[PDB]
RNA sequence: GUCUUGGGUG
């Protein structure tokens, strides 16, 4: 009678953006990103990918409430780099790593036959 | 579960027999803005079932 | 007034008076019975 | 819609 729908976890409404970027003015060259309809799966992956770049100085995420399906991520970079650019770079790098992983798994499965 | 990292402490783990008691929240949640009153005192009536 | 002693509804068609109403009716019966003794025979063990 | 009785909860 107060239970929300089990598909509001992942189905993005039309009035809710998938992604929203605001800058943190306290420290230089930092941005706050809210990811809607996502959870720890994307957040931790992105966080541990970004934490290993030389040009990324701060990166973190939190899920403020478990009953709401979003997370917010703080990411700072050095003077030349833009945190947004580091975010596309991390996404592309993880995509390539998964592609190589898929190719090798398929080859291994074929060899096992 | 969030990170796959090991927990620094170990967890006491195993089956235990639990019971489903008759007290459910949906049988208890009650709100009233305005509703029926008593005939004599004209004060709100008594009872979740009676609003 | 009847506000102090309102009636109630049992099953959609039934009403019983409040206790005070039946008590007042009993008082009225007693009063009229008193007015039926100083008007005729009353051998002193009915007036009291 | 009322009064008593009984079984309970924090």
């Amino acid at each position: 009678m107060n239970a929300p729908d089990r598909f509001e976890l992942f189905i993005l409404p039309d009035d809710v953006p998938k992604l929203k970027i605001t800058p943190d003015s306290r420290v230089p060259n930092c941005i706050i990103i809210k990811f809607e309809r996502e959870d720890h799966t994307l957040a931790n992956l992105l966080r541990e990918e970004l934490a290993l770049y030389p040009d990324v100085t701060f990166v973190a995420y939190k899920v403020e409430h478990p009953l709401f399906a979003n997370f917010v991520m703080r990411l700072q970079t050095e003077e030349g780099t833009r945190p947004k650019q580091a975010l596309e770079r991390a996404c592309a790098s993880i995509i390539n790593k998964l592609k190589t992983l898929d190719h090798k798994f398929n080859e291994e499965w074929n060899i096992k036959n | 579960g969030h990170t796959g990292k090991k927990l620094m402490a170990q967890v006491f783990f195993g089956p235990t027999y639990y019971q489903r008691l008759r007290h459910m929240v949906d049988d208890k949640i009650h709100a009233r803005a305005r509703g029926p009153v008593q005939v004599l005192t004209r004060q709100p009536v008594e009872g979740r079932s009676r609003d | 007034p009847p506000q102090v002693r309102p009636s109630i509804a049992m099953d959609e068609t039934t009403q019983g008076q409040d206790d005070l109403t039946h008590k007042l009716s009993d008082i009225l019966k007693a009063n009229i019975n008193v007015q039926k003794l100083e008007m005729d025979g009353s051998p002193q063990h009915i007036i009291n």
